RNA sequence: AGCUAAAUAUUGGCGAGAGACCGAUAGCGAACAAGUAGAGUGAUCGAAAGAUGAAAAGAACUUUGAAAAGAGAGUUAAAUAGUACGUGAAAUUGCUGAAAGGGAAGCAUUGGAAAUCAGUCUUACCUGGGUGAGAUCAGUAGUCUCUCGAGACUAUGCA
RNA sequence: UUUCAAUGGCCCGUCUAACACGGACCAAGGAGUCUAGCAUCUAUGCGAGUGUUUGGGUGAUGAAAACCCAUCCGCGA
RNA sequence: AAGAGCAUAGCUGUUGGGACCCGAAAGAUGGUGAACCAUCUAGUAGCUGGUUC
RNA sequence: UUGAGAAGCUCAGACGAGUAGGCAGGCGUGGAGGUUUGUGACGAAGCCUUGGGCGUGAGCCUGGGUCGAACAGCCUCUAGUGCAGAUCUUGGUGGAAGUAGC
RNA sequence: GCGAAACCACAGCCUGGGGGGCCAGGCAAAAUCAGC
RNA sequence: AAACUUUCAGCAACGGAUCUCUUGGCUCUCGCAUCGAUGAAGAACGCAGCGAAAUGCGAUACGUAAUGUGAAUUG
């Protein structure tokens, strides 16, 4: 399949997508705009905060009557929520996520999430269509001395 | 030009007869040149063509693959012609089809019904 | 069937049976493998996934690791000797350019020059050709010959000719970038940098990769830990200098896997046409020419 | 004489840049509530025959030589008393080899092919 | 179009296809048999009766007839 | 029989007309100028005198009233001489009397065919770069086959495997250089 | 036209519904008709007409070009090949094999799918083969004398039709439009037209001894500024 | 009180040949399952919907996942043709890059900054001697087609 | 081209100063057409004449085309 | 008061037809069920909107 | 001195808003005859473009990408030939909003 | 967790002068929620 | 500054226009005269090896006989 990443090479990454996912559109975005440039470990331990509302997810474009929250200021956002049927679809990806690099072979532990992308689908509710991308963290070597 | 008013000259008409021509229209269609070898010891230019006869291939991507004709398949107008086989993905092969107007007969399989038709059109045996 | 909405019902219905029994035969299968891993081993040992690479076109001419005695009674007294031999010439390059080549030819210029020590720039003046060139080169202390060669600014082809009747080369640049392009790029240094040469089986293979061998210094420093890539794969030249760091790797069973960072430049060649003899594109012998219609199979393969 | 250009920005009907059913090719306005028709200052322009260009540096390129279509090999050579005065403009549909043998012809010519560099990659 | 006619066309079975119309075979001579032999077939019937020797009408005909020479 | 031969070619239809945008073109072999005007239409001038080469040598070609319905004959013909000096000499002596019109034409259209032959000549001598053509179905496929041929190499990957195997078998000094203090005693491990 | 049984809404009818009682013929009076085949029958004879009408006729030795009586009966189309390569008019009916190309649109959804050229038109007297030999060349257009066409002397419109005629078909055209003043014998009440201007040519009176004689002395070309 | 062919009519029935007609919102409501699906108790009303590829070669096999699918792969000249299938416009949506935004943008004119594009300028031109080549040159011999000589030639010398 | 600066710039069409009325946007459709009659002007053919096509004859190469034309007749004189 | 007309074509106009498009309660005829349904009908403007380089 | 498409060429003056209206020349779309020894699987039409060119303008020519079988210029004939709008017809998609609400 | 719709030229600060837009002024910082 | 909005560009979605076709329509023309108590048109039901808005057929049921062609059918 042709993804929308520049991102991405055989070298040091790996991607999942998903079609036809049949959640809302306005929700899972702002959950994918939050888990995008992290690492891969840590979006998991973040997202299964969001499954026992240990952590909310802020709601920055489609801030529709969302309440206030406590823990909406970890980031400065005024509004945020606690969405669980998107996060429960996003888990299911990055379990894709990793088990692609599981065959790949790759290094595990400098692993981040490149490029998530969220987009619409043939309406039947508002479906969802979602790609992501997994990639290591691209290090850097040191200079050889001098010339 | 043609000047019968009883032929039909329109696409429409031509192009209906021919892709919904019953399976006995279907077989005259699929006729084959012959070859130069035997197009002068039966003075016929072309066989109508029947079940294991003794082809080779001219035209196409298989060229000059010789073989005995499988299964004269009437309903898509194609031969299927012996071990001239596209392999297919799963392990098993698939068979490639040649149109008959593409292949050129060097043996028929000389029946009564044939040689009762070779001798009075045109030539003999 | 003649309708559209039949025929997308029929075959999402049939679809739903292929996409259940697929489950159904894999459903028995799993449960007598955690009882029985044997049977797990031979299929792995039966169903390896096959790959183009392992279903390429049987041809006769992979030479085996096996050193066969006319294979280097050959390439130990050919003209690619004086770089193989005890003697060790350290090539001198020239690379010239197409005439009247413009901004966007010359700054490519300066990043293949990064990559080749021992190598000068001399922009082409002027009425002057390759044939004429190499007798003029070969002269003054010069090795191999690059023509770096634009078209509408943008470079297209490259050919190296070898002095003074070595094989001459023509490849073409693809899928060009510069080092200001590639993301996380780094510095290159005055250090003269390491080869590896990879996946050339055919004999022509071991008659390109000598007359890429010939271009870089016969033992470079390793201070500057720099690496230069040329990896064929399906018939293309994969050209990437990267800089190297060890480190521990888990993965990898030796543990210690390296990180790399590319330099620049990326580009990627064909081979067009090869001639024994300085390059003359009418006045040649064609040691080979690329056929564009025997490339067909993406299992024919010819470096 | 040193080709000179009246205008240089086209013209751009009136709300053709607001609505995207609204093309950007020129209409003159037909209501007398218009602002533009009343030509009131501020509001854009409108052609008329006063940016008419000169009646001998017309149809010139910014070089001096008017332009030809030339879709053969011998509608080229008509050019061969008028290269000083015509470039010949290869058409767009002829292939990449048909038009690599009107370039070696046209030079002959000495006439200015202005696109001979299209499909036809040098060696 | 008509209810009788995508019948026929949306079955299977041949229509009664009866090739019955060419022009300019003008019908050929029976009843008498010297007039068979004389008549030749491509020639109109006023250049039949009037080449050997008889009249298509005893009256006025009603239009110019054909000057070749 | 000349403007009933302008009137009808000339305003009509011709076809060897093509409509320009500032002029008209006539794509008559005979033309002398290559311009569809009255005082220059090889068919309503009905006694005319063109140069057009043949085959490295240029040729006169002229044409009378008295010849005019023969058209296999219509047109004689001059071989003109390689001296430029010697053809004017021989375009006058044989165009003589006629209109300064026409010998005018003639004359440009020798200055302009000669023009093509001294360039052609020193064209064809020079070295110069082969136009081949490029082609959709091959640039497609190459940029098809690429990505394909790009990824399936693991082109970082195969490049560290034997990276390693080039330090583990020891091509460098026993302790090198371009590796720190600590994995080295690893490969000795190793 | 659509069938007899809001044009804004789709499925709705057309606006004003073509009709089958539109005029698709038109009348011509049998003077204009007959003065037509007269004018286009006399650009045949002129050679200059034809190649401006798009003719390859820049070898053949006479215009009009009359070949004997004997191509009346010629049988079989490689004696008709065979004719037109002597007297070198089979350089048209190359122009006409050369170029078909199929129908730019849906004329070709529509029974007409090939378009070309028009090659000689061979008027003959008597039809003892010659129509058969030559009905099979492309191009090439038969007609009896007496029954000459306009859609084939001017095909499109433009003059200038290239006409091989037959003796014993050439000898019939006095008999047909006859003269200026005597009556076509095969036409009642036909005399061919006579001209508004009586020298077919018009800037050749102006440079005569008649009229460069009297005229006023002239002035200059362009003047000078 | 009565009969009777032919000339005449024919949006129907059984066939036929055409067309300066429409080209999938068009042309019949109906190019496909069409008076079908469907709506109304009923008389009746009544749609949407064409195109993978040359050939299904319609994606084997491995792996994650309960599934759907996804990823590696693989067929094809093309997957930038994967049955959501020829080309794939606009509105409209998401990501990335660069900008701008103090309770209005929009556009027009003149220019700055950034990005980028074109221009034949590549070379060509013109002028003596010497050396070699010949041709339209020969104080030269032949062929053919045309009309004495005008072209095409084959020799031989290249004065 | 994107943007900045300076200066200008009342939203388009229908109406009768503002209005009102129409306008969420994009795509494809969508409106002085055919026919008869009359009159003007112009073009052409013939001209004290003019008009073949109701028909007839003819047309082997779309034969519904082209071509030829008797006896009336229309308009004018 | 020494005839100027006849025929064909084009343009514009004018009337007549559905008559530039769309909209404007009606009535009739024949039926379905206890008002509705087709058809004439392409009912009706002095008028309201729209009428494309 | 060649500038005779006499429908061309050339010289000199004045003038330039424009409603109802009148006149004239052109641009573009689908089909038809003729023509371009017309273009096309070495890529036709279409489509997209921070590329270039022409015309006062309607428009046209072209480079790059995409794509896959047809298509155009010129002279005539022909019309179901041009859209910003009709509470316009059909289809598609937005803001209101994850609000109203269950 | 599911999830509309009405509506929609573009819109959104006040004073004075000929209304939201014009002229001259007061001023002018994001992003939101509850009463009103 | 990041976010948000707007604008530009690239990519991915949406969506099905444009282009090309065309076993269809529409129109004109030509030849012909042929339903039923010997049970018509229409309706219901059944019948296929695996059939599902379709076709053919009548318990001899996706048809038999007779003739002709001549070796297929197809998933």
């Amino acid at each position: 399949v042709r993804y929308s990443a520049s991102p991405a090479l055989e070298t040091k990454c790996a991607k999942a997508r998903g079609a036809y996912l049949r959640t809302h559109f306005k929700n899972s975005r702002e959950v994918a705009f939050t888990i995008n440039g992290m690492s891969l470990k840590k979006a998991f331990i973040f997202l299964d905060n969001v499954k026992e509302h240990k952590q909310a997810v802020p709601f920055r474009r489609f801030n529709g009557g969302v309440g206030r929250t406590a823990q909406g200021k970890e980031f400065g956002v005024t509004q945020a929520r606690w969405p669980v049927k998107s996060v429960k679809f996003f888990y299911d990806l990055l379990k894709n996520a990793e088990a692609n690099a599981e065959a790949k072979g790759l290094d595990m532990d400098k692993l981040i999430i490149k490029h998530v992308q969220v987009n619409a689908a043939p309406k039947q509710s508002s479906p969802s269509h979602i790609e992501i991308i997994v990639a290591e963290e691209e290090e850097a070597v040191p200079k050889a001395n001098d010339t | 030009m043609k000047f019968s008013r009883d032929v039909t000259s329109s696409r429409r008409k031509q192009r209906k007869a021919h892709f919904g021509a019953p399976s006995s229209v279907r077989r005259v269609l699929m006729s084959a040149p012959l070859s130069k070898e035997l197009r002068e010891q039966y003075k016929i230019r072309s066989l109508p063509v029947r079940r294991d006869d003794q082809i080779t291939v001219i035209r196409g991507s298989n060229k000059g693959r010789e073989g005995k004709i499988t299964s004269v398949y009437r309903k898509k107008f194609l031969l299927l012609i012996e071990r001239v086989t596209r392999e297919k993905a799963n392990g098993a092969s698939a068979p490639v089809g040649i149109d008959a107007s593409k292949v050129v007969i060097t043996k028929l399989h000389l029946d009564k019904d044939r040689k009762d038709l070779i001798v009075r059109k045109g030539g003999k045996v | 069937i003649k309708n559209k909405i039949v025929r997308q019902q029929q075959y999402m219905k049939a679809l739903h049976q292929k996409n259940k029994d697929k489950l159904e035969r894999r459903k028995e299968r799993a449960k007598e493998e955690e009882k029985d891993p044997e049977k797990k081993r031979l299929r792995l040992s039966e169903n390896i996934p096959a790959t183009i690479e392992s279903k390429r076109v049987y041809d006769e001419t992979i030479i085996e690791d096996k050193p066969d005695e006319e294979l280097q009674a050959e390439l130990k007294d050919d003209e690619f000797s004086a770089y193989f031999s005890e003697e060790r010439k350290v090539p001198k390059l020239l690379v010239t350019t197409s005439k009247r080549a413009s901004r966007k030819c010359y700054d490519f210029a300066s990043e293949l020059l990064d990559c080749f020590p021992n190598a000068e720039f001399r922009k082409r003046t002027g009425d002057i050709e390759v044939h004429e060139i190499a007798e003029a080169a070969a002269k003054r202390g010069y090795t191999d010959l690059l023509v770096l060669n634009e078209d509408r600014k943008k470079t297209n082809a490259l050919t190296l000719v070898h002095l003074p009747n070595g094989p001459s080369f023509y490849f073409t640049l693809s899928n060009l970038q510069t080092a200001k392009e590639i993301s996380n790029h780094g510095r290159s240094t005055g250090h003269i940098p390491e080869l590896i040469i990879n996946n050339f089986s055919t004999r022509l293979g071991m008659t390109v990769a000598r007359a890429f061998q010939s271009l870089f210094i016969q033992t470079p420093q390793i201070q500057g830990r720099q690496v230069v890539t040329i990896h064929c794969q399906r018939d293309f030249l994969f050209f990437r200098r990267h800089r190297y760091a060890f480190r521990e790797k888990s993965n990898m069973p030796d543990g210690i896997g390296t990180g790399l960072q590319e330099l620049g430049p990326r580009f990627t060649m064909r081979l067009r046409m090869v001639q024994k003899g300085v390059w003359d594109r009418k006045e040649g012998e064609v040691f080979f020419e690329s056929n564009a219609g025997e490339e067909s199979d993406r299992r024919k393969f010819w470096l | 004489v040193n080709i000179i250009k009246k205008r240089t920005k086209p013209f751009k009907r009136h709300q053709s840049d607001r609505f995207k059913r609204v093309g950007e090719s020129w209409r003159k306005p037909r209501g007398i509530d218009s602002c533009v028709r009343r030509r009131f200052r501020g509001t854009i322009s409108m052609p008329k025959i006063g940016y008419g260009n000169n009646k001998k540096t017309r149809y010139c390129m910014p070089n001096g030589l008017k332009a030809f279509l030339v879709r053969n090999v011998s509608d080229v050579e008509l050019l061969l008393m008028h290269n000083k005065t015509y470039a010949a403009e290869i058409a767009g549909n002829v292939s990449a080899r048909k038009r690599v043998e009107i370039v070696e012809k046209a030079r002959a010519l000495g006439v200015k092919v202005t696109n001979a560099g299209a499909k036809v990659r040098s060696q | 179009a008509n209810p009788r006619q995508r019948n026929k066309q949306r079955s299977g079975k041949p229509r009664l296809t009866r090739r019955n119309a060419n022009k300019k075979a003008k019908a050929k001579i029976y009843g008498n048999f010297v007039i068979q032999q004389n008549w030749d077939k491509h020639a109109t019937l006023r250049q039949n009766y009037a080449r050997l020797g008889l009249l298509a009408t005893p009256n006025y005909v009603t239009g110019g007839v054909e000057k070749l020479y | 029989q000349d403007e009933v031969i302008w009137q009808v070619v000339g305003h009509e239809f011709c076809s060897y007309r093509i409509k320009g945008e500032a002029q008209n073109f006539c794509r008559n072999e005979y033309n002398v100028t290559g311009l569809c005007n009255r005082q220059s239409c090889p068919l309503a001038n009905s006694r005319y005198a063109t140069v057009r080469e043949d085959n490295g040598k240029l040729y006169l070609y002229m044409k009378t009233i008295e010849r005019a319905h023969f058209p296999s004959k219509l047109w004689q013909r001059i071989k003109l001489s390689k001296n430029y000096a010697k053809a004017l000499e021989q375009i006058d002596q044989q165009l003589l009397y006629w209109p300064g019109r026409q010998i005018h034409r003639c004359k440009q259209r020798l200055t302009r065919l000669t023009q093509y032959l001294l360039k052609a000549r020193r064209l064809a001598l020079k070295h110069q770069p082969a136009l081949i053509p490029i082609k959709p179905k091959q640039a497609h496929r190459e940029a098809s086959r690429e990505r394909k041929a790009l990824i399936a190499a693991k082109l970082e990957k195969n490049i560290e495997k034997e990276l390693v195997k080039r330090l583990k078998s020891g091509v460098y000094g026993d302790q090198p250089l371009n590796v720190n203090e600590e994995i080295w005693n690893k490969v000795l491990a190793a | 036209a659509v069938s007899e049984k809001g044009n804004m809404c789709r499925s709705g009818r057309m606006f004003a519904p073509t009709k089958t009682w539109r005029k698709w013929h038109v009348k011509v009076n049998q003077n204009e008709k007959r003065y037509a085949i007269a004018s286009a029958v006399a650009a045949s004879g002129v050679p200059s007409l034809l190649l401006a009408r798009g003719h390859r006729i820049e070898e053949i030795p006479e215009v009009p070009l009359v070949v004997d009586d004997a191509v009346q009966s010629f049988q079989k189309t490689k004696e008709a090949v065979a004719l037109l390569k002597e007297i070198k008019a089979y350089r048209d009916v190359i122009k006409v094999a050369n170029s078909r190309k199929l129908r730019a649109g849906k004329g070709k959804l529509r029974n007409r799918r090939h378009v070309q050229r028009r090659g000689p038109l061979v008027v003959f007297n008597e039809d003892t083969g010659i129509v058969k030999a030559f009905r099979n060349i492309p191009g090439v257009e038969i007609v009896n004398v007496r029954r000459l066409n306009l859609l084939q002397l001017a095909p499109g419109g433009h003059l200038g039709r290239f006409v091989i005629w037959t003796k014993s078909a050439f000898g019939l055209l006095d008999s047909v439009f006859g003269s200026t003043t005597e009556v076509a014998q095969l036409k009642k009440n036909y005399f061919l037209p006579e001209n508004i201007i009586s020298n077919a040519d018009v800037t050749r009176l102006i440079n005569s001894d008649e009229i460069q004689s009297i005229v006023k002395a002239a002035g200059p070309s362009r003047v000078k500024r």
